């Protein structure tokens, strides 16, 4: 859970550049696949198992 | 202290063709390598 978005996946470290005004990053599908972690700001992969 | 200027000249604006910018972020969500 980040922020209240529920999710089950495999984390990872990413080189998916963020701008600092964005927080979630999404597919083609309108789901989310990437996210800035609210406490340490680094990017992170989202993957399903 | 707020003293308003005799000195305005009037003359119509010109009109300037704005080619291809005022695109902007349209939400505040990442994407990447797409068409949306
Ligand atoms: C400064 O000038 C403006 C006009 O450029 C004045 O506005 C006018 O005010 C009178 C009443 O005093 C109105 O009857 C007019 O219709 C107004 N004209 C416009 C174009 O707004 C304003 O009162 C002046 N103020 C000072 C402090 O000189
Ligand atoms: C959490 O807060 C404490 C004190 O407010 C601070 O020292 C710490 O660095 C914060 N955590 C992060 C990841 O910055």
């Amino acid at each position: 859970n980040f922020n209240g978005l529920k999710g089950t996946g495999v984390l990872t470290e990413s080189n998916k550049k963020f701008l600092p005004f964005q927080q979630f990053g999404r597919d083609i599908a309108d789901t989310t696949d990437a996210v800035r972690d609210p406490q340490t700001l680094e990017i992170l992969d989202i993957t399903p198992c | 202290q707020c003293v308003n200027l005799t000195t305005r000249t009037q003359l119509p604006p010109a009109y300037t063709n704005s080619f291809t910018r005022g695109v902007y972020y349209p939400d505040k969500v990442f994407r990447s390598s797409v068409l949306h």
